[PDB]
């Protein structure tokens, strides 16, 4: 059906040096809703993808039902953070660019 | 009998067998790449394994862990192994069984030991992980199988050796160090300028000796290894091979002669001089090509325990000492890693009193001991006794007073 | 249950040694119930008849040195993963998700 | 476990109601329930040190069904 | 796909709801305002598609043949707190775990044997930790009966209380059964865990909020 798709990337190798693996593996979009938020406006979806060192990046998506992906992998028993997260978004460590759609 | 059953049994044996193994050797990869390194030297024929995978302990992808105990588990192995053919090599050479099933049918019990015992009497006695040797390898050693200088196939004891020689030259003169350096030449240089003589009867009967135990140590650093294969390769090396060649001295007989050329040398056994030399010295030249042969094959050992030697001549009476306790830790060790006195004298403390019902339990003061009749491990006491715990059985102290229990009088 | 064990391998051995045991059934119950794919002991009974099959396909002998390269190639034909996860979930629950800072909107 | 932490009371099912309760069902040698020295009141979440491991086991299975001062009273293994 | 998802029908009945669909073999109507219907053969199973609104006492009853409208038994008790209900807790009671007590669950809520879960109430309730009830003699978790006496022994403890909604048997298990909001692994090996409510979880964390302070029974109960 309809997809939305935000791809951030992070600084390329600026502040990213300043390292041990605290967490490292990798950031993940989780559907919020509005009505609770540090909250004038609500009634809203946010796919918002927070990391450890970069700050929290939401991508707005109004619709209930906005790329909702429902049984695409193959009986895959990997929960991770969010099963949306964990279905309809890529952790690309390599290029620094952890997309979500 | 079933022999077809017996064989279909033979087989799911061997499988299992084949299994236990892989399990063993999923669990612990470095022995087997130890052992291939190991028959990398006796046999280049047989492939070898990969040089990062033995270093790591792996042998796809995962590492296995550092695992006296590599040792213990080639000695299992070679037990499997042993037991495996010998299962092979007795499987080399229906109506009526469903009719007489039925009879004693009327029997309340289990029978689930047809298969998984071959399994369980292999897999690497203990009650959840107390060995890592099986049931049929449970009880093995490598204090029966190893001295203490060698410390499980790791070193040689020289030593013993070395006063036998030092006897054998009736002196005082032989060192520690000169038998190691001297003991290094055992192609043609311990036959022809060795340190002793070839038919001496002082040095040939503690060569012979030796060259006896330094197969059996050879033997029981390649236990995994194929022993008696590597034996019939060494005495087929000796029967084709005129081995020791010379420019001008041509070849020598191990007689301590040499030959003009090959033709005289060829015809030299056929007459009455190296005749008597291989009809009464075959002995003392299979002894000593044995020696050399162990030698050639264990010369990381032997340099080993040149080197311990060396250690413990060059260190202190401490360090030596620290030295020999580490070697025993290492060899005597199992295979798997696991107020006033007023209040002490007018209160009866100054007087210690013991129960005999609670384990003879001693406490301080008279009150104590008369409290121990309404406790907790002194009511386990009563408990051991028999008599209930009841006033009378709180009025005795001993163990003989639950003769009048409960079940005495009515 | 060494009579049923023992009635399973004899029918087994019947039938690898294929109509004996629907043959003895017809005939004759609850004994020669082994064959019926209803219980679960059909999926032993197939195996214990491939055994004997394999076992009278030989009737030969096996001269396996080359049984530890065997033992070798049975070793040798998540965790990480799995840590990575609960990192993972430990880190989402950690990081404040009301802190919600808009680039895009969709 | 010699003395069964029993809880799930109300200062009403006190120490001493506890004692009576352990009289009932099954006895307590000790108690130790102690409180704080501003406020000094038994809440009855207290360690009854009972007679045995087999009597704390009884309080903590037979007399942990109690509605001990109107609420349910659990005691465990200490 | 026989069975049916037939809404907008508590006044019907088994008969009513029959008639209709009469060969209809299972019928078996919901608590709420649901039904299903069921016909053994193949040409009388599409009903959907030919008697589709139809009228059931004065009122239209559209039938979709689906499982829209909703081993071990579930006891399926409308756990009413006070005078309101608390939710329809359809507590699985677990009969591979601990068969008799599930089935001594289920026949209390189905109420089968005389007495049972359809009318009693959990008089022993803890924030967290056990909601035990089921006692139709003395309604204090100190009576009860189970279906072999006054006190009956424990099946097995195989399963355990991990989460919300799991059902064991208390006491030694009679007719007092625990329902449990959390984890009680220090309860266990005294009181067998025979139940884990897929549907009705949170019915059982709403018994759970209110215990008592409050008549937390099951009027309405059943299989
Ligand atoms: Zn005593």
């Amino acid at each position: 059906r309809p997809g939305y798709k935000v791809t951030k990337q992070r600084d390329s190798e600026m502040g990213q040096q300043s390292d041990y693996p605290e967490i490292a593996e990798m950031p993940r979009h989780r559907f919020m809703s509005a009505y609770e938020q540090r909250p004038p406006d609500r009634r809203w979806q946010y796919l918002l993808m927070a990391a450890e060192p970069y700050e929290t990046i939401a991508f707005k998506v109004p619709s209930r039902e906005i790329d909702k992906a429902e049984g695409k992998f193959w009986t895959h028993w990997n929960r991770e953070t969010k099963q949306f997260f964990l279905q309809f978004h890529f952790k690309m460590e390599k290029p620094p660019a952890p997309p979500s759609l | 009998e079933t022999i077809l059953e017996q064989q279909r049994r033979y087989h799911e044996e061997k499988e299992r067998l084949m299994d236990v193994m892989a399990k063993e050797m999923l669990t612990k990869k470095s022995t087997l790449r130890d052992q291939i390194n190991s028959d990398h030297r006796t046999r280049a024929m047989q492939d070898r394994y990969m040089e990062v995978s033995g270093n790591l302990r792996d042998l796809y992808d995962d590492k296995d862990g550092l695992r006296a105990e590599f040792y213990n588990r080639l000695k299992q192995i070679k037990e499997f192994h042993r037991k495996h053919p010998n299962e092979i090599c007795v499987p080399m050479s229906l109506k009526a069984r469903e009719n007489p099933s039925e009879e004693a049918q009327n029997l309340v019990e289990f029978t689930d030991e047809e298969g998984y015992g071959r399994y369980l009497d292999l897999h690497d006695y203990i009650n959840l992980k107390a060995s890592e040797k099986l049931d049929y390898i449970t009880y093995l050693s490598i204090f029966d199988q190893l001295f203490d200088i060698p410390k499980e196939r790791k070193n040689a004891e020289y030593k013993r050796y070395l006063e036998m020689l030092l006897e054998y030259l009736q002196d005082y003169t032989d060192r520690v160090k000169p038998l190691q350096d001297q003991n290094e030449l055992f192609f043609e240089k311990k036959w022809e300028n060795g340190t002793f003589p070839g038919w001496p009867k002082e040095t040939s009967s503690a060569l012979t000796h030796a060259g006896a135990h330094l197969d059996l140590s050879a033997f029981s650093s390649w236990e995994e290894l194929a022993s008696l294969g590597l034996d019939r390769l060494k005495s087929a090396l000796l029967a084709l091979g005129g081995t020791l060649e010379e420019r001008a001295q041509r070849l020598f007989s191990t007689k301590s002669l040499e030959s003009l050329d090959t033709s005289l040398f060829a015809k030299n056994p056929k007459s009455k001089g190296t005749k008597r030399d291989t009809e009464r010295n075959k002995d003392i030249a299979f002894l000593e090509a044995q020696i050399y042969e162990y030698v050639e094959i264990l010369g990381e050992q032997r340099h080993l325990t040149h080197e311990n030697v060396q250690r413990k001549q060059a260190r202190t009476g401490e360090e030596r000492e620290e030295e020999e306790e580490e070697q025993i830790s290492e060899s005597e060790s199992e295979d798997e890693e696991n107020i006033p006195y007023w209040l002490y004298k007018l209160h009866g403390l100054n007087i210690n009193y013991n129960c005999e019902i609670c384990g003879n339990y001693t406490y301080r003061g008279p009150k104590a001991f008369q409290r121990h009749f309404a406790e907790w491990r002194h009511a386990h006491g009563m408990r051991c006794l028999g008599i209930p715990n009841t006033a009378h059985f709180a009025n005795v102290t001993q163990i003989e007073d639950a003769v009048s229990l409960w079940a005495k009088l009515k | 249950s060494a009579f049923d064990l023992d009635v399973v391998k004899l029918t087994a051995q019947f039938v690898a040694r294929r109509q004996f045991l629907t043959q003895l059934m017809q005939k004759e119950n609850y004994q020669f119930d082994f064959l019926r794919p209803q219980h679960s002991l059909f999926n032993y009974f197939t195996k214990l008849v491939e055994q004997y099959t394999k076992i009278l396909i030989p009737p030969s002998k096996l001269k396996k040195r080359e049984v530890l390269d065997q033992v070798c190639y049975r070793v040798e034909w998540r965790k990480k993963e799995e840590e990575e996860k609960e990192k993972e979930r430990v880190a989402y629950a950690q990081i404040d998700w009301h802190d919600f800072v808009v680039v895009e909107t969709v | 476990d010699a003395t069964v932490y029993v809880g799930g009371l109300d200062e009403k099912v006190s120490e001493p109601l506890l004692w009576e309760l352990f009289l009932q069902a099954g006895p307590v040698v000790n108690t130790h329930m102690p409180k704080d020295r501003v406020t000094g009141q038994h809440q009855g979440y207290g360690f009854v040190e009972f007679l045995s491991e087999e009597d704390a086991d009884y309080a903590i299975k037979i007399m942990n069904m109690i509605k001990l001062y109107g609420k349910p009273i659990r005691v465990n293994k200490a | 796909k026989r069975v049916l998802y037939v809404g907008g029908l508590e006044e019907v009945d088994d008969k009513v709801l029959h008639a209709a669909f009469i060969g209809d073999i299972t019928d078996i109507q919901i608590p709420l305002d649901y039904e299903t219907e069921k016909h053994r053969g193949f040409a009388f199973v599409e009903f959907e598609l030919a008697e589709d609104a139809a009228a059931a006492i004065d009122n239209m009853n559209e039938s979709e043949l689906f499982g829209r409208t909703i081993s071990n038994p579930q006891v399926y008790m409308d756990i009413k707190i006070g005078n309101k209900p608390a939710g329809r807790i359809q507590m699985l009671l677990r009969s591979d775990v601990v068969p008799m007590t599930a089935e001594n669950f289920r026949c209390l809520c189905t109420h089968e044997k005389g007495f049972g879960f359809k009318g009693s109430s959990f008089h022993r309730i803890i924030p967290q930790f056990m909601c035990q009830g089921g006692d139709f003699t003395n309604h204090n978790g100190t009576g009860g009966k189970s279906i072999y006496g006054k006190k009956f022994d424990d099946e097995n403890f195989i399963l355990k209380h991990t989460g919300p909604g799991l059902l064991s048997m208390a006491n030694t298990n009679g007719s007092q059964f625990f329902l449990t909001c959390d984890k009680t692994d220090w309860l266990d090996g005294k009181h067998v865990v025979f139940g884990e409510v897929t549907e009705g979880l949170d019915v059982l964390r709403q018994i759970e909020a209110q215990g008592p302070k409050q008549k937390v029974i099951i009027a309405d109960c059943g299989e």
